[PDB]
């Protein structure tokens, strides 16, 4: 009923995972497994010690973990996409990340294509060539726009074959 | 022809030309490869960028902007600075490696078409003080290159004592230091079977 | 006594008339433009991108695990 | 001889030993067809003796990897295990010789098998293995890890070699007597002997200072000493219960005299019905002839491997060690069924290449019966168990088959061991028991026997109408793999040999999976468990004898054997042992599905998505030279073969390997 | 029976002819190609579609085609051995 609630952080079916009893249960019943898998060897064995790493890294995992939102019912941390960049447990960080690193791949992938335009140099790579555009293909956002708006990324339907023959000829 | 630098290798062939070159030193044929005038550009920049480096890593040790909280060990300072601040340093870098190559920033567009007359590392920045002569010039052009050789050692130096010595870098040996054994301690292959 | 076998892997096979004391190499020759071009192949192209992709992210799963971060 | 011909130029041309890939990589079925027939040797560029030269040098290679891993093998066990606890205590501790890193929480497949030791359970039964060959010492087993690793080196340089000392004039490997001559005296009678000798001078008092609970360096570094008159199998080793290893010595030295025997009176032509044989002597001196007489004679070994290594105990342990005996005989009995299938296959490309018998010129009546045989067979055996099934729904128990009710008794399962009244144990144990057969037995036999048959069936047709049939006649001319003839004459699909086989692998894959499923439900109930106490043990099994009563219906099957028992792996995810048993579990799963999309679709639909998909590539500018094609109709049906067996194969791997783990510990 | 055309685009190389595994084919005289001859399709009744002639055809898309007609099954089209409809 306000704009204050648009945001994901004040919505009555998530909690403060630092505050919610689920998570804490959780956390403590895995804590309480590992412990106990962990009683059964020698105290000064290697595993003894890998144990007590594992336990480290479950209690750094449960104060991390306690700033993000997670359900009342489960307590387990949720992942927010609605598209707020400043929440913790964001999707918009990885997602811009991934977006940017797989234009990347495309983009080096296409122009090596382009440079090569020979099923040989597909078969036996011109790895100079191939390692210069995965090189090149740094600059992928403003290049494809360029090319989109030049006219150099896409050719007119009319270049290329439509598919088959849906009538008489 | 043996390099000068390797007697018992082939002379590279594709290097000459270039300041710092005296002594021709590509073993693994990375100017044979690569475009040479792209691989010293990158070689000016990682001179120019570490030289800066180790200026700034030795300076920030000891003295910061107002405000600006310190950071003893240099390399948490990235961490400790102003985040703002580092985003502006960001974006000036940002802003003058796009001027500087005008567009043409990628290992295929620099040095290609127009911009491939330019020299290597030529950014036309502080050119009036080039000496007019040529030995002055190509002197001062093999200076830079040492300079900055020197300084990218020298940064990679400084990094890895902060990282064994866990602390600043100026104290060589803190106090009890017994040794860097300790500081790898990640659990390897041969190192977990034996 | 030279003879062809008419084999392309060996096109030639030679017999001795008697004890000799000659060199027989019985290592391969090869060359490193030839490796050069193996590795070039797409198939070791692409292993090895996809070999040095899965080590990068295992060892960033090593060093920074459970994403605390995030 | 000549080896400055061996560069490696021809490295980067991928498809020289094919003509039919001189026009190379125009499509991605290229490709296809490079991997299809690396192997190929016989469609491959060159002469006669340019494939006798692969072939050798192959197998050596082959040999070389096997070494390999058995190396890895012994450097696992020294390095890598719980050995030594194994060896000192082996009921407490279960064998591990193998460790998971901890990387994204990895470490909780790691799961306890000592106090200082923590890792994956192995069931190979190595370590019972090397008890059995008296390796005590990480320094024993370092010493047989150099060993093979030097083996592997060897023939690996074997390999190189031969590839050019044979030349075309070589002719060694078409001496057929003097290769088996060879093989029969030297490699298998002085083979077993020299083993004998082996057991004799090391294993024997090793193993009994281990069985009296000696364990000092100085003992370790007389014959029958303990072995009373009883029979051998008759009396198990008390604290070890399995046979006596001084038996096995003596088993071994008997066996190389014998061969050493028929060695000799073949060699001095004693055997005089030449002429019986001499039919298939001159028909199957062929590369895929002896391939697929081979590969049946090692299926039909390693089908006897897999009921012996269990039904008589040999090694240490290895009768308590119920996930080993298991994993054993599961193991041995696919590959006796897998190598099976290749007989049939190479059985067919060598009628395809050569002249077959004369005892294809009748194959109408020879597979006429055979599949009457099927029908009946499989209407019978299964009949009786949708009979059980629709009866006992009806509430009809009386009219059923089973032992309350009608029983089906079989009557010529009869006894040969002669053993005495009562079961062996060892330590809440029972390391054997006798088998009681009754109508489930029958009925589950009679399922094994159709099966078997509808395989043989399958294989038999492809064999004998390879070279021409009533449909098609040019089906020599068509060759061996082949999808079809076309949609003429109503429709050719699948009358190639290859597709054949095709079909007798997942026939192969469905009698296996019964065998595997009736084996691991009756040892679990009626033979494995514990004892509770002249004295009288009360035996509580795993499954509590459950097959006897509820194997006679599919229900059964499905309830207490399926349903119940994937309890372990169903409920694994917790656990630190079986995780990794129950993600493989639903992993198969999906691998089996998926492999129904290549099974059921056809080449057109995806060709013409292809082909839609790549309109767009297009557009954009993406235009691949290799132009992408769909997987030819042989290559799918290939895919969707491989990936049903593996998802199979591993949703059972799973499914028996998690509950045998937890049941024992 | 199946019925088996022939278009004009044909060359006239003579492969679908013999690839026939029931001689349903034969070349004819013609003037529409530089081959002077283009392959006729006279005894179709004898055609059991294993379309082998059109995976021997060279042109772009094939120059003879192969309806099958399984509503119009005949004996010679179904390859009967063991029984016979004559
Ligand atoms: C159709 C579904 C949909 C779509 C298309 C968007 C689109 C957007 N949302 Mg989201 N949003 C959605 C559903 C959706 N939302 C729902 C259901 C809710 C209610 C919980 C919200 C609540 C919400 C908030 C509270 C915010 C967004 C923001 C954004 C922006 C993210 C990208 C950005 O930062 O651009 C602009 C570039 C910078 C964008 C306008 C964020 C935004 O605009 O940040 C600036 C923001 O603050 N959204
Ligand atoms: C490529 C070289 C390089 C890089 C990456 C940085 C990076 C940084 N410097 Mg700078 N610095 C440099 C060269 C460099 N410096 C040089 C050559 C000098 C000598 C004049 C300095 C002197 C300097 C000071 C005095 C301070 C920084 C600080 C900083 C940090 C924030 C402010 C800023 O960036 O401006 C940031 C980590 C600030 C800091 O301490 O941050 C924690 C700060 O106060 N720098
Ligand atoms: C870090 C911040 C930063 C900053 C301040 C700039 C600044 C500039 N870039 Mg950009 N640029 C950046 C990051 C940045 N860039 C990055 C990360 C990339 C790689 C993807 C590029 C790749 C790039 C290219 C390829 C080009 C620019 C150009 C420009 C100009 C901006 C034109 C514009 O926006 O017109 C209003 C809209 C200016 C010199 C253009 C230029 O300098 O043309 C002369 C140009 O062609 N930049
Ligand atoms: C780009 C990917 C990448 C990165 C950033 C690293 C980074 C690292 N690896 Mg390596 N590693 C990689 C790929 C990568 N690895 C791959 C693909 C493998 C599989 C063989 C390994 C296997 C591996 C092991 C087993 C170990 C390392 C170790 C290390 C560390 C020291 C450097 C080293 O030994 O490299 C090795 C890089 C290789 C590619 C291995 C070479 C493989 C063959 C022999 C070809 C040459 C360092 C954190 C060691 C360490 O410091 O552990 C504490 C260590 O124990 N790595
Ligand atoms: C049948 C053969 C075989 C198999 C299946 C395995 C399997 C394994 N070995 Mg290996 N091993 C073998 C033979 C084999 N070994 C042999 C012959 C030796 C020497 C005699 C060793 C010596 C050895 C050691 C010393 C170790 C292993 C380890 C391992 C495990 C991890 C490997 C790893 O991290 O690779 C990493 C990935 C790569 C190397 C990439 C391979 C491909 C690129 C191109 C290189 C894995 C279960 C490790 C283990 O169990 O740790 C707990 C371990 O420490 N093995
Ligand atoms: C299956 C195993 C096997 C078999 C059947 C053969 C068969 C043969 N080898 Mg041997 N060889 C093998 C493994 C095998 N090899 C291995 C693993 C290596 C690597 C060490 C070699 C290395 C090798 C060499 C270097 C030579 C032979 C030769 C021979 C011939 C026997 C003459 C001889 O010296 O006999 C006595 C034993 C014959 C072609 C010789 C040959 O062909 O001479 C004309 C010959 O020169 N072999
Ligand atoms: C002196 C003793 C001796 C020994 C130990 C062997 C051992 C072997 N020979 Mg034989 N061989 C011998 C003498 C011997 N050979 C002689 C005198 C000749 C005549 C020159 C041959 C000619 C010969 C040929 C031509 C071949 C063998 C092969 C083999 C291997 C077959 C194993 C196999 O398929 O198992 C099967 C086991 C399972 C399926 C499980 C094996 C390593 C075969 C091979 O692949 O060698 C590399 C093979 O093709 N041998
Ligand atoms: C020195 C004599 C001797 C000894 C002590 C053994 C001992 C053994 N043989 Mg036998 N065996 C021998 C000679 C011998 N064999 C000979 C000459 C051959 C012919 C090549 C065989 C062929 C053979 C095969 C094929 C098999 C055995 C097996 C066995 C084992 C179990 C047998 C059992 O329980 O029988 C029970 C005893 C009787 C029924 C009493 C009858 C004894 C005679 C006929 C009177 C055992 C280690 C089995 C094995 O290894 O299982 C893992 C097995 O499968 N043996
Ligand atoms: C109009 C206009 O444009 O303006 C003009 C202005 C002007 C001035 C005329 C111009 C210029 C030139 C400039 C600005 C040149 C700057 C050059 C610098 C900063 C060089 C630093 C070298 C550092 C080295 C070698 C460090 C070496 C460090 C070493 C070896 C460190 C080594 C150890 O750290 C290690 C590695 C571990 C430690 O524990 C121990 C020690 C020993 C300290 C221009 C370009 O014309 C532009
Ligand atoms: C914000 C947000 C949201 C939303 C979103 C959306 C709704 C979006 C949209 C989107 C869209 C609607 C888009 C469109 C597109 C279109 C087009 C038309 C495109 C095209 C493309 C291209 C052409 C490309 C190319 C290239 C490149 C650039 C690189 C790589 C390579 C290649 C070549 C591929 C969500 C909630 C989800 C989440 C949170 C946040
Ligand atoms: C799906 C399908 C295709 C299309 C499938 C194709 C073209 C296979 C795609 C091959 C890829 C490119 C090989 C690379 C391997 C996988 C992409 C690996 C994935 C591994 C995951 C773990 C990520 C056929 O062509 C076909 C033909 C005949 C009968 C059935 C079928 C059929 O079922």
């Amino acid at each position: 009923n306000t704009p204050e609630h648009w945001t994901i952080k004040a919505s009555k079916r998530l909690e403060l995972c630092k505050d919610n009893k689920a998570y804490k249960k959780k956390f403590k019943d895995e804590l309480y497994k590992t412990e106990k898998q962990q009683k059964k060897y020698a105290t000064g064995s290697a595993v003894y010690a890998r144990f007590n790493k594992k336990i480290a890294q479950i209690k750094n995992r449960q104060e991390a973990y306690g700033d993000r939102l997670c359900g009342k019912q489960d307590g387990n941390p949720r992942v927010v996409a609605t598209g707020e960049w400043n929440v913790r447990a964001s999707v918009m960080w990885p997602a811009s990340i991934f977006l940017y690193t797989a234009g990347w791949i495309g983009w080096a992938g296409r122009s090596y294509l382009i440079r090569t335009n020979d099923e040989t140099k597909e078969l036996n790579i011109d790895v100079p060539l191939a390692l210069t555009c995965m090189a090149s293909g740094f600059s992928w956002p403003v290049a494809a726009w360029q090319e989109i708006v030049n006219g150099e990324m896409a050719v007119p339907s009319s270049q290329i074959h439509p598919g088959g023959p849906y009538t008489q000829s | 022809s043996s390099s000068k630098s390797l007697p018992f290798l082939p002379k590279p062939q594709n290097l000459g030309g270039l300041a710092g070159g005296d002594a021709e030193f590509d073993p693994l044929g990375f100017s044979d490869t690569f475009d040479v005038k792209w691989l010293r550009e990158s070689e000016l920049k990682h001179g120019r960028v570490c030289m800066l480096a180790t200026v700034g890593f030795v300076a920030e040790q000891y003295i910061q902007f107002p405000g600006f909280t310190p950071a003893e060990d240099a390399l948490q300072a990235i961490y400790t600075a102003p985040p703002n601040i580092t985003a502006l340093l960001l974006f000036a870098c940002g802003y003058i490696e796009s001027s500087a190559y005008d567009g043409k920033l990628t290992m295929l567009d620099m040095f290609d078409g127009e911009g491939a007359k330019r020299a290597p590392g030529d950014l036309n920045f502080g050119k009036r003080f080039l000496p007019g002569d040529k030995a002055a010039a190509d002197d001062l052009a093999t200076k830079e290159l040492s300079n900055g050789r020197l300084a990218m050692l020298a940064f990679a130096g400084m990094v890895h004592h902060n990282l064994v010595v866990k602390g600043p870098l100026f104290p060589l040996f803190p106090e009890g230091w017994a040794g860097p054994q300790g500081s790898w301690d990640l659990d390897s292959t041969a190192g977990a079977l034996n | 006594i030279v003879m062809k076998t008419n084999d392309w892997d060996q096109p030639e096979i030679q017999l001795s008339t008697g004890a000799s004391n000659q060199i027989n190499y019985i290592t391969p020759v090869v060359a490193s433009d030839d490796i050069k071009a193996w590795l070039s192949l797409n198939v070791n192209f692409f292993s090895i991108l996809a070999l040095l992709t899965v080590g990068g992210i295992i060892e960033i799963q090593r060093f920074f695990p459970d994403t605390l971060y995030w | 001889a000549i080896f400055r011909y061996v560069n490696a130029t021809l490295w980067s041309k991928a498809g020289h030993f094919n003509k039919a890939l001189s026009k190379g990589a125009k499509t991605t079925t290229w490709i296809w067809n490079l991997h299809a027939s690396a192997h190929d040797f016989d469609i491959q560029q060159g002469s006669a003796g340019l494939i006798a030269r692969k072939v050798f040098s192959s197998g050596l290679a082959h040999l070389s990897l096997v070494f390999f891993w058995l190396g890895g093998m012994h450097f696992h066990g020294a390095y890598l295990s719980n050995y030594s606890a194994w060896l000192k205590d082996p009921k407490s501790v279960a064998p591990s010789s193998h460790i998971a890193y901890s990387l994204v929480g990895q470490d909780i497949l790691n799961s306890y098998t000592s106090q200082y030791f923590s890792g994956i359970t192995i069931t190979s039964g190595f370590f019972q293995l090397y008890r059995s060959e008296g390796i005590v010492t990480q320094s024993q087993l370092k010493y047989a890890c150099a060993a093979s690793l030097i083996a592997t080196l060897i023939c690996l340089s074997g390999s190189y070699l031969h590839m050019q000392l044979m030349s075309k004039f070589t002719s060694f490997y078409k001496k057929f007597q003097s290769l088996s001559q060879s093989h029969l005296i030297i490699m298998f009678g002085f083979g077993s002997v020299s083993f004998s000798a082996h057991q004799i001078h090391e294993a024997l008092p090793i193993n009994s200072l281990l069985d009296s609970g000696i364990w000092d360096p100085q003992l370790f570094s007389a014959i029958l000493l303990g072995t009373p008159s009883a029979i051998t199998g008759k009396l198990l080793n008390p604290s070890t219960g399995s046979i006596f290893l001084s038996q096995v010595a003596a088993h071994h030295l008997a066996v190389g005299i014998v061969f050493i025997t028929l060695g000799l009176i073949k060699w001095c032509n004693l055997f005089f019905s030449r002429n019986a044989i001499l039919s298939l002597r001159l028909a199957y001196m062929d590369y895929h002839a002896q391939l697929s007489i081979n590969l049946a004679v090692w299926a039909s070994l390693s089908m006897v491997a897999a009921h012996h290594l269990t039904e008589i105990p040999v090694y240490p342990y290895e009768s308590t060690d119920y996930p080993t005996v298991l994993c054993l005989f599961v193991h041995h009995a696919c590959l006796s069924g897998f190598f099976t299938v290749a007989s049939g296959a190479h059985a067919s490309i060598f009628v395809i290449r050569q002249l077959p018998t004369s005892e294809i010129r009748h194959r109408d009546p020879i597979i006429g019966h055979l599949i009457w045989v099927c029908i009946a067979l499989g209407l019978h055996s299964f009949g009786l168990y949708c009979h059980n099934d629709t009866l006992e729904a009806l509430g009809r128990p009386e009219d059923t088959f089973c032992d309350n009710s009608i029983q089906l008794k079989p009557i010529f399962a009869k006894q040969f061991l002669g053993l005495q009244p009562g079961i062996e144990v060892l330590d809440g144990k029972i390391v054997r028991m006798t088998q009681e057969l009754g109508t489930a037995d029958f009925m589950v036999h009679h399922i094994h026997a159709f099966t078997i048959h509808v395989t043989l069936l399958i294989l038999l047709k492809g064999v004998l109408y390879a070279r021409n049939s009533r449909l098609v006649s040019d089906k020599l001319e068509l060759g061996f793999a082949y999808p079809c003839d076309g949609p003429g004459r109503g429709g050719t699909c699948q009358i190639s040999p290859w597709d054949h086989l095709f079909l007798a692998v997942f026939w192969m894959y469905n009698c296996l999976s019964v065998v595997i499923f009736h084996y691991f439900w009756k040892m679990q109930s009626d033979v494995w468990g514990s004892y509770v106490h002249h004295s009288s043990l009360t035996c509580s099994h795993y499954s509590q004898g459950d097959f006897s009563v509820n194997s006679i219906t599919i229900n059964g099957w499905l309830r207490n054997l399926l349903w119940s028992e994937a309890s372990q792996v169903i409920q694994s995810y917790a656990l630190p042992s079986i995780c990794s048993y129950g993600f493989i579990f639903l992993a198969a799963h999906f691998v089996w599905a998926f492999s129904l999309m290549f099974l059921f679709s056809g080449r057109a639909y995806w060709q013409e998505l292809i082909e839609s998909i790549l309109w767009s590539h297009h557009k954009l500018k993406i235009v691949p030279h290799i132009q992408p094609r769909a997987l030819s109709i042989s290559q799918g049906r290939a895919v969707g073969l491989t990936h049903y067996v593996l998802g199979g194969i591993g949703c059972t791997w799973a499914f028996i390997i998690s509950r045998m783990l937890v049941l024992t510990t | 029976s199946h019925a088996v055309k022939i278009y004009d685009t044909c060359i006239g190389c003579t492969l679908c002819v013999r690839a026939c595994p029931t001689d349903v084919l034969e070349m004819v005289p013609a003037t529409v190609n530089a081959a002077k001859q283009v392959a006729s399709s006279p005894r179709v009744e004898d055609c059991v579609g294993c379309k082998r002639c059109e995976t021997a055809c060279p042109t772009d898309f094939l120059s003879i085609r192969v309806y099958l007609q399984e509503n119009e099954e005949t004996q010679y089209s179904l390859g009967l051995d063991l029984a016979d409809w004559s």
